RNA sequence: UUAAACCGGCGUGUGGC
């Protein structure tokens, strides 16, 4: 009408192979069509979950930079066909796949082995040739679930997860769509004039399924949007007096405390997670905990307070965050 | 942000005094304690020191009046 | 408490060493340097803003005074490190206090190829185009109808 | 030559198509000419000067 | 491959010593990564003590400027070949054909004045494709020197040093082949003795 | 994780009540240049308003013309009425009568007082008059549109020749006088670049620059809706 | 006397601006 006009609705799912996909939203009233078309082009080339290949470990190499007796091609190679290699995952969000071969041959995508929760997009992506009777390679291939495209450098977390050897770092670039070409025509409108059809294609990994990509990328613009369609002045700056003098870091569990295991259970038979609670907990309560002994004790000794902390410090304001 | 200083030379002249004065007024600043004679918006004391000296508050010849009101306030305060 | 343990945090690359870097370079002018300096233009004071990478990013506009295209070329900057020398640097080193050339009376701060040809392809008129003949109300409705 | 191989390609022979912008999704006049070039990684990494 | 090009790029490649050029013609038995197995025709075989040819790749080692150089084969089982023809396409090769570089999409417009005077703007998914990506080998060589008082060692036993900085070390005290390193950490057990004599 | 991040905004700066500057930051790594734009190309034409369309001088039938009582040509009292902002009532289409005779600048306070119209400025100036004996009139009629609605599209559809022997004027439904977004960069604890937007704009005063861009973002949202996760979550 | 704290010189060649 002259004000309110109606919304666009989703009617093509069309496919013309495995990847390139074709869909057709109408109708667009007006300026609405290269508004929409260059949104969602710049929300799907930007960000759309992927399941790339992050971290991979072959048997018999040590580094990538090295070789293996039976391969045609170098680690190098192997892991330029591994980020090539896409692939859905659907249950978990981080999985490990196995690929073992022996044999002359391409040894492709088909040759992993698959799992239910894993599916392979396309097996015919070859990823080495092994050119040996004899010859075998055993890998495994770390596939995890993200948003968006992070180089293997910045992706270092600590100094111990990269000391196995084995471990190679592939830099995850998990990005299911390719390209997004998108225009505007003349939507076949039972009564009316000039109204635009956004006909968008998507040539994709084929691992994300196209109407469900389109959907999710209008579920974040509109969840982007949120924030100034109720805006006004808000402010998250603490400018007042919230300084507290409780136990800073201490509210976290005990498990990250560098410590193992049965001393983790241990310290959850007395329903002690948290240290915020074990703060009030001096050490005459060591001892009685049931199965702390000779080197568990150790451990929850030299863990704890070789860190600053005391085990033991008597504070009233760990409820209230003061 | 202060962009330009231009304005602190047309009013203290030859473009080098206004080193001098920034310099001892921001020293005063600094170490000294003094009080900012504007409220400022969480910068350097350089910049403070020549926006007070930008606001007609501080030139070189109140400089030396404030020195020799230090100077009588130390001979009152020895007594 | 101690100094060790202050190097130990920045050795340390924590994150409670970035925001003391904002406060510490919010107005804290540095001074930028060319390699083969002829004129007094070729050293200049600048007010740092933190970018990521490896390089420095340098204003356009001022590229012309150091007669430096970005063809490889290096460019060197220090620390004023000193009241004095802050405030030095910020009064007559400041790139907003030398725009004129100390040779002449031309403004060292001319517009480069970008721009003086991104003005002219737009000030440049034909004589048959959209919107022609019509009356416009205002600068602002005129960049309304060309967006 | 040039023309002809451009034209057995199928793309234009002026080799200038009408680009759309990036974030504001708007069409360019006086169409850019694109192509395929060869460009080279010289050594002077920025890793080893700064 | 360069998409243009001038004709002497399938010289260079060749007359260049860096590639590995077939001898001998005939078969190709054994392919690897690392080498090269070539079975001689029966014409151009010798007459006596005559067998096949080896060709032993070079793998990445470091060079006069830091770069690392590398062969990769590019043939494949029971391929012939002739006398002259590359077995391994070398740095900066593609199939016997000499190529720099790798050709990219490139417009020519003002972006933002991202290419003010000269400057290239290069987009992400050059970085994704894993494009321009180099390596560099970098040697790092400790000597032994012989002193008046004693010889030089390397064992791993390293006095005033945390386990931590020890952990990379094996037990002879040079770290294993595929152990990265970022900062100051000891890769060669080299401690000796300083205490003078007349003890 | 696939969770996004949602802005915390600094400065919605009010200055002058007509041209305000809003800030939002920070956002994603390429959501500020479509936000931006596609705010933009929203209020400058997809935001429906009232403004005039028709205009009839009893004295005059042209846009050309050598006509007395007023130093000011017809053109400029065209270019005066396409910036005579009014807001209108649950009505979509009126005119307006301007009968006045005087010494000085006819102005729009001078506007017959309807019920259905709110004239957002009184004090706007409209045509200077001749000091004597000059009583002008004319009618002016609006509608409720969709936005920028140029003269030669316009024209050339509503009048098949122009049967009523009438004249036009540039029409502007569009309540937002002027829009421009700027992105610039922004950090939070170590991360490498976030888009902060600065969205400065400048309405006609008939509504405030924050109320136009809720509105754009609400009708936005409601064009969305067909494809918006169909729910809060889905699950 | 004792205790505590801290602790590139030269030539050569190449390349770049
Ligand atoms: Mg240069």
């Amino acid at each position: 009408s002259v004000t309110e006009f109606l919304k666009p609705r989703l009617v093509d799912i069309e496919q013309v192979s495995s990847t390139h996909a074709k869909v057709t939203l109408e109708p667009l009233e007006r300026g609405f069509g290269h508004t929409l078309g260059n949104a969602l082009r710049r929300i799907l080339l930007s960000s759309m979950p992927g399941c790339a290949v992050t971290e991979v470990e072959i048997d018999g190499v040590l580094h990538e930079y090295s070789t293996k007796e039976g391969v045609q091609e170098d680690i190098l190679e192997i892991l330029l066909n591994l980020k090539g290699l896409a692939v859905r995952v659907q249950g978990k969000d981080e999985v490990i796949l196995t690929l073992n071969k022996s044999g002359i041959g391409p040894v492709t995508a088909a040759d992993i082995t698959h799992d239910g929760d894993v599916e392979i997009v396309k097996p015919q992506h070859v990823i080495c040739h092994l050119t040996d009777e004899n010859a075998s390679i055993s890998m495994r291939i770390k596939v995890q679930r993200g948003r968006g495209y992070v180089p293997a450098s910045t992706r270092i977390h600590s100094e111990e997860d990269e000391r196995p050897i084995g471990r190679l770092l592939v830099d995850a670039c998990y990005s299911p769509v390719e390209r997004i070409a998108y225009n505007v025509e003349a939507a076949r409108v039972e009564q009316r004039t000039d109204l635009d059809k956004l006909v968008i294609e998507m040539e994709t990994n084929g691992t994300i399924d196209p109407e469900e990509a389109i959907r999710r990328a209008a579920t974040i613009l509109a969840e982007q949007l949120e924030a100034f369609v109720d805006l006004r002045d808000v402010r998250q700056p603490e400018v007042k007096e919230e300084k507290p003098e409780f136990d800073p870091i201490l509210l976290r569990p005990v498990d990250d405390l560098e410590l193992t295991v049965r001393s983790a259970n241990c310290l959850k038979a007395e329903a002690i997670h948290y240290i915020g609670d074990l703060v009030q907990r001096t050490e005459v309560e060591l001892l009685k905990t049931p199965n702390l002994g000779k080197k568990s004790l150790t451990e929850i000794k030299d863990v704890l307070a070789s860190r600053g902390l005391s085990l033991g410090m008597r504070l009233e304001n760990w409820p209230p965050a003061s | 942000a202060r962009v330009t200083v231009q304005d602190a030379v047309e009013k203290i002249g030859n473009r080098f005094d206004l080193v001098l004065v920034a310099a001892r007024r921001a020293r005063q600043m600094q170490v000294g304690g003094k009080d900012p004679l504007v409220p400022e918006e969480n910068d350097k004391t350089t910049v403070i020191a020549l926006r007070e000296i930008e606001e007609g508050l501080i030139n070189n010849q109140i400089l030396d009046v404030r020195e020799r009101q230090e100077q009588q306030e130390q001979e009152a305060a020895e007594l | 408490t101690t100094i060790k343990a202050a190097k130990k945090m920045v050795e340390r690359e924590e994150a409670v060493v970035w925001d003391i870097l904002d406060e510490v370079i919010r107005e804290h002018p540095v001074l930028l340097n060319r390699a083969p300096t002829l004129h007094r233009l070729g050293i200049q004071a600048f007010e740092p803003v933190l970018i990521e990478g490896k390089a420095i990013q340098l204003h356009p506009l001022v590229c012309a005074a150091y007669n430096a295209d970005f063809d490889g070329d290096q460019m060197a900057v220090h620390v004023p490190l000193t009241l004095e020398a802050q405030l030095e640097a910020r009064a007559l080193m400041m790139s907003t206090n030398n725009i004129l050339s100390p040779a002449n009376g031309e403004p060292i701060i001319v517009p480069s190829q970008d721009v003086v040809l991104g003005l002219y392809y737009m000030t440049r008129d034909c004589v048959n185009a959209k919107g022609e003949g019509m009356v416009l109300t205002g600068p602002k409705e005129a960049e309304r109808l060309y967006r | 030559e040039i023309k002809e191989l451009l034209k057995l390609g199928d793309l234009p022979t002026s080799g200038q198509i009408r680009l759309y912008d990036g974030r504001t999704g708007e069409q360019f006049e006086r169409p850019v000419t694109v192509g395929y070039m060869y460009m080279l990684k010289l050594n002077h990494l920025v890793d080893d000067k700064m | 491959k360069p998409l243009v090009g001038t004709g002497m790029e399938r010289a260079v490649a060749v007359d260049s010593g860096v590639t590995a050029v077939a001898k001998r013609g005939g078969v190709v038995q054994y392919v690897d990564a690392s080498r090269i197995v070539i079975k001689v025709n029966e014409d151009e075989m010798y007459p006596g003590e005559a067998g096949i040819d080896i060709y032993n790749l070079t793998k990445y080692t470091r060079s006069n400027q830091n770069t690392c150089i590398n062969q990769m084969p590019c043939v494949s089982l029971g391929e012939p070949v002739e006398r002259g023809d590359v077995l391994a396409d070398g740095p900066s090769t593609d199939l016997g054909e000499l190529a720099l570089g790798q050709n990219m999409r490139v417009a020519f417009m003002p972006w933002n004045g991202y290419n003010f005077e000269d400057s290239i703007l290069v987009s992400e998914r050059v970085v994704q494709e894993d494009r321009f990506t180099t390596i560099h080998i970098q040697e790092l060589a400790c000597v032994s020197r012989d002193t008046k008082l004693g010889p030089e060692e390397i064992t791993a036993d390293i006095p005033n040093v945390g386990e931590a900085a020890l952990s990379k070390l094996d037990e002879s005290g040079i770290v294993y082949i595929g152990a990265e390193v970022t900062g100051g950490d000891i890769l060669v057990g080299k401690v000796t003795p300083k205490g003078e004599t007349q003890l």
